[PDB]
């Protein structure tokens, strides 16, 4: 098919609306212009990219402050293309006034240094001998892991290395705990994580100090942080990401019911074997007995 | 040990399907097996959890 | 998730390239510029649309004509996004002011008339009793069909229709050959195709007259023009498209060798059926015979 | 036409495997299949010989 | 038969006469055959097509012995380095490999 | 490949167990028997 420029722009706009849809964006305001007609135009930039943004009167009504250059904002937007001139811009529907920039800036620094590579990751033992858990004494993760574990596989020794998993002093204690487990060396697989939460409280696991502790750790480490949709820097470094703390206990532990089904099935084969074994011997004797009877003079 | 017992029980079956044993050996082997089977299953359901801190 | 500006432009660029990739575009040139670095920056416009384009030094070296403002051109493009400024632009690889355009126009005309609609197609014969080949007296396709038939289905007779498949006279003979085969009606299925060839050879089959002849062909028609990537008009109008003339023969050819094995299997079990039947009878009589041995008077 | 005999051969298998045939008919039944199958050997082999004539292996 | 499984086989007169050696008990034999089931009595049998008279059993018996020792487990495997610095080849110097 | 007898029965078992699975069948009980261990054996 040969595209005319008209049809080419239609396809791109239709594609962007379907695939992208509404998004949440943050950034810095620049070149704020306010047309007398009532609309609301500005540009959003970061240190390496920018995009044209527009907000209309019918949505610009509900703003509770006056933006200035250099302010940080959170925006709901729709991605669109002005067809006849090929302009790529987003339409805003909401606006309101630190950490998302840190997450991106820290990720790329570590990716280049190579801490995320597959070369340095170690396969998990199976069946595990002793599993260590680094989390709170009363955290939701600890109770959930212990109770799911008691169902699938009791008799597995579990050691809990305590430490706080919130507050600015949390990462220091986490690194001290991981080193204590490697040094003492009485366990084979290590679980570190916590329950769900907001980004303001998951920040402890995005520190560079903790990331360099999971890396350079002799024991394999499974990371189960937050709900199923939360990704942290510790997740990429760890040797296997478990979506939730419950799933972490699932990848480490065996299945009691499957073993029980195993021992039952092998008994059925053993019992059935004897029935066939006796019948063969019994029939062999039966025929030799019949021959004797028929030989009567 | 469960895995040793499971593997050992597995060899009891294999001989019985070769069909070369005398009656007394077969019955002796059979009582070795089924006895070992119950012991294994009971031990699976008998253990419980242990945990300690620090 | 919350998008930073850098990650948003990156997602769109990967989304855009991954979906549409390379395309063929036509339009008009405006704002032609050549900076010192040697690249060509120009805008490709139509009656009601514009798009921004760039051509690098490597590609423009091979362009034989010097573009000038207000010219009609045909382009092969790569669609991408310039992140640092947020501009939707096209990267160009080849250019020229054609048979390709006429081929697309011819395809559209035939598509509008509905000759490509599946509703007009017919099922192929199975098993076949006679196959007609529309190819030059010594064409590659005829040899390929015979080679496949000689192996898979030696039993199927072949009728040869000497037809011109290259040059300006090819469309006339192809139409006549198809009509002649239908008039004779001695073939259950017709195979049309020269085999390997150049674009001009493909153009010999990309004719309106050929399309109508295949469409009006009462006998089923199988098209095997060129390779798998050499689709032609005959392929669009033919009831079935074969990647190569050999493949077309395979569809027409019976699994004659399997039929030989198929029958052999029935004879095997017939002997088994024979042995089992008399086995039961012989046992039955032997049982009643032995009953006489016991019953001594 | 040829396939009809081949299916009938398995009808003989279908009928003969039933086991209800008396010996007199059963043996005559087997002879019919053998000749039918023996024809099958020739016809199948003959189908291969069609390369010499029916196949247009010429310019 | 072998040490663990037994399969019933039969061979018709169409091929008995063209077997060079006289089959005997305890003789290792290679047979190419069809695998089939006789419907009327539901039995599992094979039909032999050729016969001609060590290695295969040794490989199979070796693999199961090593299997139980677990040398094949993912627990013991190691990932390859991405930017390899020095790759070593162990093979006959006169070979085509 | 050349099958040993043991490997052949292994692959055959895996085939049926994986294709036909679990089905509902009807028929008449014939040749019933029940050995000491308590399992039921019979032909349909």
């Amino acid at each position: 098919a040969i595209f005319t420029v008209s049809r080419l722009n239609q396809t791109v706009r239709l594609l962007l609306e379907h695939e992208m849809g509404q998004v949440w964006i943050s950034g810095e305001i620049s070149n704020f212009t306010q047309p007398a007609s009532g609309h609301w135009y500005f540009t959003l930039k970061d240190d390496t990219a920018q995009v044209r943004c527009a907000m209309f009167r019918n949505s610009n009504r509900r703003v509770t402050f006056r933006p200035q250059h250099g302010q940080q904002v959170l925006v709901r937007a729709n991605i669109t293309l002005y067809e006849p001139r090929g302009d790529y811009q987003i339409i805003v529907e909401s606006m309101q006034p630190l950490l998302q920039q840190k997450y991106e800036q820290l990720k790329a620094k570590l990716q280049a240094e190579g801490l995320f590579d597959q070369q340095y990751k170690k396969p998990l033992p199976s069946p595990a001998h002793c599993v260590g858990v680094i989390t709170s004494k009363t955290g939701a993760a600890l109770h959930d892991i212990l109770h799911v574990l008691k169902r699938r596989d009791p008799s597995l020794p579990v050691i809990i290395y305590p430490a706080a998993v919130q507050g600015d002093d949390a990462p220091g204690q986490i690194v001290r705990a991981i080193e204590l487990a490697n040094q003492r060396n009485e366990c084979d697989v290590l679980i570190v994580g916590r329950g769900g939460g907001s980004l303001e409280d998951l920040w402890s696991f995005n520190d560079e100090r903790v990331a360099r502790a999971i890396f350079t750790s002799r024991i394999p480490v499974v990371s189960a942080v937050g709900a199923e949709t939360d990704v942290t820097i510790a997740d990429f470094v760890a040797d296997l990401r478990a979506p939730t703390p419950s799933a972490a206990a699932e990848v480490v532990s065996r299945n009691q019911q499957e073993l029980l089904r195993q021992v039952q099935s092998t008994r059925q084969r053993l019992e059935m074997a004897m029935d066939y074994y006796l019948a063969n011997r019994t029939r062999r004797f039966t025929q030799i007995h019949h021959r004797l009877q028929q030989q009567h003079p | 040990s469960f895995e040793k017992a499971l593997s050992e029980l597995e060899q009891i079956v294999t001989r019985l399907e070769s069909g070369d044993l005398p009656l007394e050996e077969a019955l002796n082997e059979f009582e070795r097996g089924v006895q070992l089977a119950r012991q294994g299953q009971a031990k699976l359901q008998q253990a419980e959890q242990r945990v300690q801190i620090l």
